[PDB]
C-alpha cells in the first residue's frame, strides 16, 4: 500500500528514503535503511547512491550538484583563491604578491604597468578602502586581502568572511582538515609530516628508487639522479617498453615489444625468467596486483587486456570490447578498481575508462578534451588518477569518480609528448618522447620541468620502486582460491554480494551454471583475419574471446578448421605458406605441412577418418593429407580458381567452388573421383560454402549477385535467401543452429542472419581488418562413425588412406608414388609411374623444415625458413654469407646488411659498429626543408609542432612559448604551431578544435558530399550499397531496377526473372535456368586455321595443343590427345 | 576482383 | 543359347540366368550351380573398391567384417577383429567371440551360430512332439516344413538330410515338391496355395483330372479341393463358389 505522507498524498513506497522530499514533510527520510552503495554507484552529498554513468553527464542528479563539481578544466578561473588575484585580461589566477612586482607575469601583462590602456602601477584608492588586514595596489585599483581562513568579500571589497582554505588545490600533501585552528594538514600512517605542509615517507621503509626504461634497457636510480645503474639490458635487439614492480616479492617486470616477450627479475639484477611469449606480440604497458599476486597486461596487435599470474600461467582475458588503441593501465587493489586509457576506440571517441578489477562495470571516466591519453597512475592515499596526453599535451588529474578535473601542466613547451607517468610523495615522474628525458614535476601545479635523466632514445614507462607505493590490504581470494575452480580475480570490494571477487575460467573452459566450476567449452564462433585467428562466443553479451588469439610477426591467415577431439585448431598462413596446428589454450604449435604450398585458400577436416583437405590457388588443385601419417596426394588437379572446400564425412561427399568465368560448384566422393558439377547456372564468384548438419543442406554465397543460396547435396531444390542490406562482397559463411554467420569484405565485418529467410542482419563484429573466413566450432558436430572408424577395425582396414563414399561404404587410397595392391586394400611401391622427387629443386636451399627458399637467402641474417635452418652455422670457410649481409670478422657469425653501422652492436666481436664512416659529406637537404642534427630532412612546417620528427629532437629544441611561429603555420591557443595541412581536416588537432572551427566542406569535384554536410566521401562509394554517410544520403536517389524488369544493360532470364549482364548474353554458356541467354538468335564464334578454340575457352595457337598446359582452361586440348612421347630423350 | 591477396 | 541376352550389369550364368555382378565370386552359389564361383572366373577378377577381399580372393560386402558370421570362408572377415569384453556373469562367450545372456543357451536354436554350435550343446527337458522334430543331438525342435527341403535349418540336425528323405522322398505321411526339394504334409497338398515353387503341390490335375482331387475331397470348378464338411457351409472353401 502507498505511504500516507503528512500532506495526505498516497505516496508509492519506492521513494522511501530515496534522498528526495516526495512531499512537504520529508517523513520518508525520517529513518533510512540505505547501504554503503555499490562500486558501480556514486555517493552524493546527502548519502544518495546514484548510477556511476550519471556522474558528469551534464545533469545535476544530486542535490547541490555534487555529481558535477567542475568536470571541465581550464575554466575562466573566476573566484580565485584567497592570497591569489585574477588577471583581468587573461583570466589567470596568480599570487597576490606578484602584482606590480616588476614582472609581467600574466601573458597580457595584467599584473604590471602599461600606459596604452591607463593601467600603470600607481596607488589610488587603498587609503580610503582601509582593508581590515592589508590593502595592496594593483594596476586596476586598490584591493584587500585577509589572513588564512577567510575570503575577501566582493560585496564591499572591505570585509572578509570565513572560508575553508583547506579546499584549495595544493594546500597540503595528502588529506587536510579544518577541525581546530582553521586549516590543519595531516599525513597518512606510514608517512611523517615535514616542513609543516609536506608528507614524507618514514625511514622505516627503506629508501625509494625509480625504475624507468632508457628506451633500449631498463634502468634504476635514486630519487635525485646521482647514480644510475643498468638493472637489465635487452638482448636480441629488444627494447624495454613497460615497467612494473612487486615490492614484497622483490620483483621487477617489463615488456619487450620488439622481442614480443615479457620478463621478470629481482632488483639485484639476477634470476631472470621469460614469463610470456605466446600471442603477446606488442605489449604496451603493465600493472601488477600486489594484493592477489597477479599481472595485468595490455596487448595491441589484438586489442585486449589480460591477467596472468606472476609465473605466467592461467592466462584469462578480461576486456576485449571496443578498445581500439589501449595504451595505459593502473590498479588500486585496495579499493578494487582498474583504470585504463585508449587514444581511440573502434568508434571515433578517445576516452579514459574505469572498471572493476575484473572488467564488468566499465565506465567512461573522462571523455571531453581528451586527445591521446598515453599513461595512467594513481595517488593511492588521495584517491586520484593522473594521466597524460600526447596531442593536447597536458597532464591532468581527476578523482576516482572523475569529478574534480585539474591540470598540473599544460603547453607544448613544457610537456610536448608524454608517454609514461608515476608519482611519489610530492612529485610526479613522467617521460617524454620529444624532450627525450624522464621529467620530475610537482603533483599540484607545475610551470617548469626538470630533466631527471636525459636519454638519447625515446623513454618509456616509469614507476617508483617503494613500499608505500603498494599499501597493504587483505586478500579476499587468500584462501581456497575463493572457491573458484581455476582462477580467482578480484572485483570491486562491494561486488559479488560483498565477497569482492569473481571466478573466471582459463581459455579452454568456461564457467558452470552454478558458478565456481569450469567445464570445457562446447562451441564458439571461430574467425580468421590478416592479423589474428580468434574465437568468440555466439552469445553477443559475452564479447570476450575464448581462445588465445593466434598471431605472427608476418601473418595473413586465410583458411581455418578445428579438431574437437584434441581441442586443436588448424590454420593456414598466406605469408609463411605453412599450415599449423594449435590448441585452444595456445600450447603445441606444430607445422602440419610446409612443402609445396602456393596459396592455400581453405581447409576442412574429415574428422572421422582424420584427413585434412586444402585448396591451392597457385597449383590449381586440392590436396588431402592424413594426420596419423603424413600421407598426401592431389586428388583433384586442374581447377581454375578454386576456393572454400567442405567435406561431409558421413555422406562421403566433398564440395568445392570455382569462381572462374564459367563459375560452378562441384561435388565428388571423398576419394576425389566422380567430380561433377551440381550448380553452374546463375553463379558469380561463389566464395563461401557450408553444410547445414541439421538438415544436410548445402549453403553458398555469391559476390557478383551478392546473394545467399542453399540446396540439397545433389543440387536439387535451389532456393535463395532474402535480401541482406549492406551485403556487397561476402567471402566466408557458416551455419549454426538457426543463424547464418557471414564474413564480408566491403564492411570488413561479421554479420548474422536467420537461416530460414533473409532475417534480421545483426552485426557481431566490425572493423576487424581484412577478415577472411569463419567456422562454427562445436564439440558435438564433430562426432559420429562410419566404416573408416569402426571398433574391431583399424582405420577401415586400409593401409594409409581410407575415404568415405556415398551410401555408407569405404574406399581406400594411398599417397603419391604408391599404387593400390591387387587386393584393393594395401599399397605397393610405384616408382615407374610416380617416381620420387626431392623436397624442392635446384636454385633453392631445402630447409630442414618442409619449406625451401632461394639459395640467395641462405646465410643472410634473416630467418626465412621459419625454423632457422637457412642461418645454421654460417661464416665457415665454405658456407659463406650472402653479399647482402655483413659478416663479422671472426667467429662464423653474420648479420643483415642494414644492421651494419646502425648504432647498435650486433656482431659478437663488436665489428658491427667499428670504423664506421660517421661523418657526412658537404651535402644539405633541399632549401625549402629543414636539416636536423643527424641530417634528417623534414618539411619546415613540422618544426616546433610538439611531435618529434627528426627522431633526435632537433626540430623541437629552442621551442619557447614566446607566441611566435612560422608564417605558414597555424597557431593554436597556447598549445602549438600546426602545419597548414592539418587545419580544416575534420579532426581537432588543437586543444580546443580551433583548427577545425568554421571551415567549409569543399569536396574536390571527385567526392560525393553527404546531404547534411557532415563529410565528403569518395565517388566510388556513391550508391554501392553501403551507407558511407551519417545521414544515409550516400544511398539515396540511386538508380533502381524497374519493377519486375531488369536494368538497361542486364539481360533477363525468361525462366525465373533474374538478371544477368549483357556481356553474358550469347556467350556460349547457358547462364539462365533454362538457357534463355543462349537462344538461337546468335552464332558461335570461329577461329583462324593457325589457332584452335575449345568448348568455352578463348582461342589459342594450334602449336600448343596436347602440350600439357591448360591453355583453354577447359582441358579439352589435352584430353582429345594424350599422344605420349613414350621414347627416350 | 575476388583476389585474396 | 535360348534367344535372350542379359543386361550389361548382370553376370550371365552358364545355366542362362542373369545375376548382378556384385554377386560374382562372393563365396555364394547365386546362379544355382556354382558357375559364378568357378576358379576359372575368380582367378581373373578383383573385388570392387567398396568391398572387402577375403584371403582366398572372394569378395564380401564390408559390413560382413567382424559380424559374428564367418562368410569369407577362411574366417578372414573375422580374423584380426578386436571384440569387446564379454560379461561372464551376464553373457556366455560363444566360440566365435559372441556373447549373449545364458537364457538363450539350450533354448532351441544355435544363437551363437558358431561352427561347433557351442551354444546348442542342447540341454533341454526333451520329449519334443513328433511334429516339432528333434534334429538329432543338435536338438532343434522345429516344424517339419523345414526338413527334406534342401536348405539348412538345423545345422547338422535332421533338416533336409536324406536320412528320412530316403524312405518315401520325405516322411511316410508327407509329399515332396521334386523341384526345388521341399516337403509338405497331406493337408497342405492341394490346399489351394502353391507351396512348391514348381506348382507340384497344386498340379495341373489334382487327382486323375483337373478337379478330381481325392476320394474324400469335393471337386471345385477352378480345380481346388475341399473336405466333405466344407461343402455348402456358408464360407469360401473352393474359392470360386463351387461349394456355395
Ligand atoms: C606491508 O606488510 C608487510 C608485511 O610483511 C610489511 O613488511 C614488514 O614490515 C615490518 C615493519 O616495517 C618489517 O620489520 C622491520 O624489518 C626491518 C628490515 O628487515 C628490520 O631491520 C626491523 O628490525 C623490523 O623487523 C618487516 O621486515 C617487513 N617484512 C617483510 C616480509 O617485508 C610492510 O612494511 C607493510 N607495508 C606497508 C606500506 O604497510
Ligand atoms: C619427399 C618429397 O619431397 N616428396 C614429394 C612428393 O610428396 C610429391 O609432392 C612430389 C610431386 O612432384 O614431389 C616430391
Ligand atoms: C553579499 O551580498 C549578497 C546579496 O546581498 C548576500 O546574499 C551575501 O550573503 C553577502 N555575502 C557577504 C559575505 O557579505
Ligand atoms: C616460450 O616460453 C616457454 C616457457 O617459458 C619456453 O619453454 C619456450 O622455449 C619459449 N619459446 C616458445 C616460443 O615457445
Ligand atoms: C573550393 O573548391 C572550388 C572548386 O569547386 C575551388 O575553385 C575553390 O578555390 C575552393 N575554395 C573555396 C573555399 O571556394
Ligand atoms: C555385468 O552386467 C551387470 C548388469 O547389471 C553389471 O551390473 C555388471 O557390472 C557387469 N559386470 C561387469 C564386471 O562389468
Ligand atoms: C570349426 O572351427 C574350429 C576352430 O577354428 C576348427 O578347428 C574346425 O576345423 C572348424 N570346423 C569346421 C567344419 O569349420
Ligand atoms: C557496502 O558495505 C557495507 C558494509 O560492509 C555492506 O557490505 C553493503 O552491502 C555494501 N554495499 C553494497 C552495495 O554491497
Ligand atoms: C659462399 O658460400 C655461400 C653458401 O651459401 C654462397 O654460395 C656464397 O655465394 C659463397 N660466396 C660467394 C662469393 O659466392
Ligand atoms: C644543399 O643541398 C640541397 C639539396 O639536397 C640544396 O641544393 C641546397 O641548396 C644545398 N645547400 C648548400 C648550402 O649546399
Ligand atoms: C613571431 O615573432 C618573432 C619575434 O618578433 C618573429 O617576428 C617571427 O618572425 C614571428 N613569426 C610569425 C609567423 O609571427
Ligand atoms: C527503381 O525503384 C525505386 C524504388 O525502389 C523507384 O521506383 C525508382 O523510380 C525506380 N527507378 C526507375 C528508373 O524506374
Ligand atoms: C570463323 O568463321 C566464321 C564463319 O563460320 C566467320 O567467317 C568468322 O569471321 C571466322 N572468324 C575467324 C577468326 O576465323
Ligand atoms: C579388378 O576388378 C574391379 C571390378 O571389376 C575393377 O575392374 C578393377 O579395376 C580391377 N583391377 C585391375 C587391376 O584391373
Ligand atoms: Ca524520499
Ligand atoms: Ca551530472
Ligand atoms: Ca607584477
Ligand atoms: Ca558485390
Ligand atoms: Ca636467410
Ligand atoms: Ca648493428
Ligand atoms: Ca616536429
Ligand atoms: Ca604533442
Ligand atoms: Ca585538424
Ligand atoms: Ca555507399
Ligand atoms: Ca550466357
Ligand atoms: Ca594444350
Ligand atoms: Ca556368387
Ligand atoms: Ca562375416
Ligand atoms: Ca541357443
Ligand atoms: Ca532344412
Ligand atoms: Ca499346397
Ligand atoms: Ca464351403
Amino acid at each position: 500500500k502507498e505511504f500516507e505522507c503528512g500532506s495526505g498524498e498516497c505516496i508509492l513506497r519506492a521513494y522511501v528514503c530515496d534522498h528526495d522530499n516526495d512531499c512537504e514533510d520529508n517523513s520518508d527520510e525520517r529513518n533510512c535503511n540505505y547501504d554503503t552503495c555499490g562500486g558501480h554507484q556514486f555517493t552524493c552529498s546527502n548519502g544518495q547512491c546514484i548510477n556511476q554513468n550519471w556522474v558528469c553527464d551534464g545533469d545535476d542528479d544530486c542535490q547541490d550538484s555534487g555529481d558535477e563539481d567542475g568536470c571541465e578544466s581550464n575554466q575562466s578561473h573566476h573566484r580565485c583563491y584567497p592570497r591569489e588575484w585574477a588577471c583581468p585580461g587573461s583570466g589567470r589566477c596568480i599570487s597576490i604578491d606578484k602584482v606590480c612586482d616588476g614582472v609581467p607575469d600574466c601573458p597580457e601583462g595584467d599584473d604590471e604597468n602599461n600606459v596604452t590602456s591607463g593601467r600603470t602601477c600607481g596607488m589610488g584608492v587603498c587609503s580610503v578602502l582601509n582593508c581590515e588586514y592589508q590593502c595592496h595596489q594593483t594596476p586596476f585599483g586598490g584591493e584587500c586581502f585577509c589572513p588564512p581562513g577567510h575570503i575577501i568579500n566582493s560585496n564591499d571589497s572591505r570585509t572578509c568572511i570565513d572560508f575553508d582554505d583547506c579546499q584549495i588545490w595544493g594546500i597540503c600533501d595528502q588529506k587536510c582538515e579544518n577541525r581546530q585552528g582553521r586549516h590543519q594538514c595531516l599525513c597518512e600512517e606510514g608517512y611523517i609530516l615535514e616542513r609543516g605542509q609536506h608528507c614524507k615517507s618514514s625511514d622505516s621503509f627503506s629508501a625509494a628508487s625509480v625504475i624507468f626504461s632508457n628506451g633500449r634497457d631498463l634502468l634504476v636510480g635514486d630519487l635525485h639522479g646521482r647514480n644510475f645503474r643498468i638493472l637489465a639490458e635487452s638482448k636480441n635487439r629488444g627494447m624495454v617498453m613497460g615497467v612494473d614492480f612487486h615490492y614484497q616479492k622483490h620483483r621487477v617486470f617489463w615488456t619487450d615489444p620488439m622481442q614480443e616477450k615479457v620478463f621478470s627479475t629481482d632488483i639485484n639484477g639476477l634470476n631472470t625468467q621469460e614469463i610470456l611469449n605466446v600471442s603477446v606480440d606488442t605489449p604496451e604497458n603493465l600493472a601488477v596486483d600486489w594484493i592477489n599476486n597477479k599481472l595485468y597486461l595490455v596487448e595491441t596487435k589484438v586489442n585486449r587486456i589480460d591477467v596472468v599470474n606472476l609465473e605466467g600461467n592461467q592466462r584469462v582475458t578480461l576486456i576485449t570490447e571496443n578498445l581500439g588503441h589501449p595504451r595505459g593501465i593502473a590498479l588500486d587493489p585496495t579499493v578494487g578498481y582498474l583504470f585504463f586509457s585508449d587514444w581511440g576506440s573502434l568508434s571515433g571517441q578517445p576516452k579514459v575508462e574505469r572498471a572493476f578489477m575484473d572488467g564488468s562495470n566499465r565506465k567512461d571516466l573522462v571523455t571531453t578534451k581528451v586527445g591521446w591519453p598515453a599513461g595512467i597512475t594513481l595517488d593511492l592515499v588521495s584517491k586520484r588518477v593522473y594521466w597524460v596526453d600526447s596531442r593536447y599535451d597536458y597532464i591532468e588529474t581527476v578523482t576516482y569518480d572523475g569529478i574534480q578535473r585539474k591540470t598540473v601542466a599544460r603547453g607544448g613547451s613544457l610537456v610536448p609528448h608524454p608517454f609514461g607517468i608515476s608519482l611519489f610523495e610530492e612529485h610526479v615522474f613522467f617521460t617524454d618522447w620529444t624532450k627525450m628525458a624522464v621529467m620530475k614535476a610537482s603533483k599540484f601545479t607545475e610551470t617548469n620541468p626538470q630533466v631527471y635523466h636525459q636519454s638519447s632514445l625515446r623513454p618509456h614507462g616509469v614507476t617508483v620502486y617503494h613500499a608505500l607505493r603498494q599499501p597493504n590490504a587483505t586478500n579476499p581470494c587468500g584462501s581456497n582460491n575463493g572457491g573458484c575452480a581455476q582462477v580467482c580475480v578480484l572485483s570491486h570490494r562491494t561486488d559479488n554480494g560483498g565477497l569482492g571477487y569473481r571466478c573466471k575460467c582459463e581459455f579452454g573452459f568456461e564457467l558452470d551454471d552454478d558458478e565456481h566450476r569450469c567445464v570445457a567449452v562446447k562451441n564458439f564462433l571461430l574467425f580468421s583475419s590478416k592479423t589474428a585467428v580468434r574465437g568468440i562466443p555466439f552469445t553477443l553479451s559475452t564479447q570476450e574471446d575464448v581462445m588465445v588469439p593466434v598471431t605472427g610477426s608476418p601473418s595473413f591467415f586465410v583458411g581455418i578448421d578445428f579438431d574437437a577431439q584434441h581441442s586443436t585448431v588448424f590454420y593456414s598462413d598466406l605469408s609463411k605458406d605453412i599450415i599449423y596446428k594449435q590448441k585452444i589454450d595456445g600450447t603445441g604449435k606444430e607445422v602440419i605441412t610446409a612443402n609445396r604450398l602456393e596459396s592455400v585458400e581453405c581447409l576442412t577436416f574429415d574428422w572421422i577418418s582424420r584427413n585434412l583437405y586444402w585448396t591451392d590457388g597457385g597449383l590449381k588443385s586440392v590436396t588431402v593429407l592424413r594426420l596419423a601419417d603424413k600421407s598426401r596426394r592431389q586428388i583433384i588437379s586442374n581447377l581454375n580458381n578454386p576456393r572454400s572446400i567442405v567435406v561431409h564425412p558421413t555422406a562421403g561427399y566433398m564440395f568445392l567452388s570455382d569462381w572462374f568465368r564459367p563459375a560452378k560448384i562441384m561435388r565428388a566422393w571423398s576419394d576425389g573421383s566422380h567430380l561433377m558439377p551440381i550448380v553452374n547456372t546463375s553463379l558469380g564468384w561463389p566464395n563461401g560454402l557450408a553444410i547445414d548438419w541439421s538438415a544436410s543442406r548445402l549453403y553458398w554465397v555469391d559476390a557478383f549477385f551478392d546473394k545467399i543460396e542453399h540446396s540439397t547435396l545433389d543440387g536439387l531444390d535451389r532456393k535463395r535467401l532474402g535480401h541482406v542490406d549492406q551485403m556487397t562482397h561476402p567471402f566466408g559463411l557458416t551455419v549454426f543452429k538457426d543463424n547464418v554467420f557471414i564474413t564480408d569484405w566491403r564492411l570488413g565485418a561479421i554479420i548474422r542472419v536467420r537461416k530460414s529467410d533473409g532475417g534480421d542482419m545483426t552485426v557481431i563484429r566490425r572493423g576487424i581488418s581484412s577478415v577472411m573466413h569463419v567456422k562454427a566450432y562445436d564439440a558435438d558436430l564433430q562426432t559420429g562413425s562410419n566404416y573408416c572408424s569402426q571398433t574391431t577395425h583399424a582405420n577401415g582396414d586400409c593401409s594409409h588412406f581410407c575415404f568415405p563414399v556415398p551410401n555408407f561404404q569405404r574406399v581406400c587410397g594411398c599417397p603419391y608414388g604408391m599404387k593400390l595392391q591387387r587386393d584393393q586394400m594395401t599399397c605397393e611401391g610405384d616408382p615407374a609411374r610416380e617416381p620420387p622427387t626431392q623436397q624442392c629443386g635446384s636454385l633453392s636451399f631445402p630447409c630442414n623444415n618442409g619449406k625451401c627458399v632461394p639459395s640467395f637467402f641462405r646465410c643472410d641474417g634473416v630467418d626465412d625458413c621459419h625454423d632457422n635452418s637457412d642461418e645454421h652455422q654460417c661464416g665457415v670457410f665454405n658456407n659463406t654469407c650472402s653479399p647482402s649481409a655483413f659478416a663479422c670478422v671472426r667467429g662464423g657469425q653474420c648479420i643483415p646488411g642494414q644492421w651494419h653501422c646502425d648504432r647498435q652492436n650486433d656482431c659478437l666481436d663488436g665489428s658491427d659498429e667499428q670504423n664506421c664512416p660517421t661523418h657526412a659529406t658537404s651535402s644539405t637537404c633541399p632549401s625549402t626543408s629543414f636539416t636536423c642534427d643527424n641530417h634528417v630532412c623534414i618539411p619546415k612546417d613540422w618544426v616546433c609542432d610538439t611531435d618529434n620528427d627528426c627522431s633526435d629532437g632537433s626540430d623541437e629544441k629552442n621551442c619557447q612559448a614566446s607566441g611566435t611561429c612560422q608564417p605558414t603555420q597555424f597557431r593554436c591557443p597556447d598549445h602549438r604551431c600546426i602545419s597548414p595541412l592539418y587545419v580544416c581536416d575534420g579532426d581537432k588537432d588543437c586543444a580546443d578544435g580551433s583548427d577545425e572551427a568554421g571551415c567549409v566542406l569543399n569536396c574536390t569535384s571527385a567526392q560525393f558530399k553527404c546531404a547534411d554536410g557532415s563529410s565528403c566521401i569518395n565517388s566510388r562509394y556513391r550508391c554501392d550499397g553501403v551507407y558511407d554517410c551519417r545521414d544515409n544520403s550516400d544511398e539515396a536517389g540511386c538508380p533502381t531496377r524497374p519493377p519486375g524488369m531488369c536494368h538497361l544493360d542486364e539481360f533477363q532470364c525468361q525462366g525465373d526473372g533474374t538478371c544477368i549482364p549483357n556481356t553474358w548474353e550469347c556467350d556460349g554458356h547457358p547462364d539462365c535456368i533454362h538457357g534463355s541467354d543462349e537462344h538461337t538468335g546468335c552464332v558461335p564464334k570461329t577461329c583462324s586455321p593457325t589457332h584452335f578454340l575449345c568448348d568455352n575457352g578463348n582461342c589459342i595457337y594450334k602449336a600448343w595443343i596436347c602440350d600439357g598446359d591448360n591453355d583453354c582452361r577447359d582441358m579439352s586440348d589435352e584430353k582429345d590427345c594424350p599422344t605420349q612421347p613414350f621414347h627416350c630423350p | 576482383x575476388n583476389x585474396x591477396x
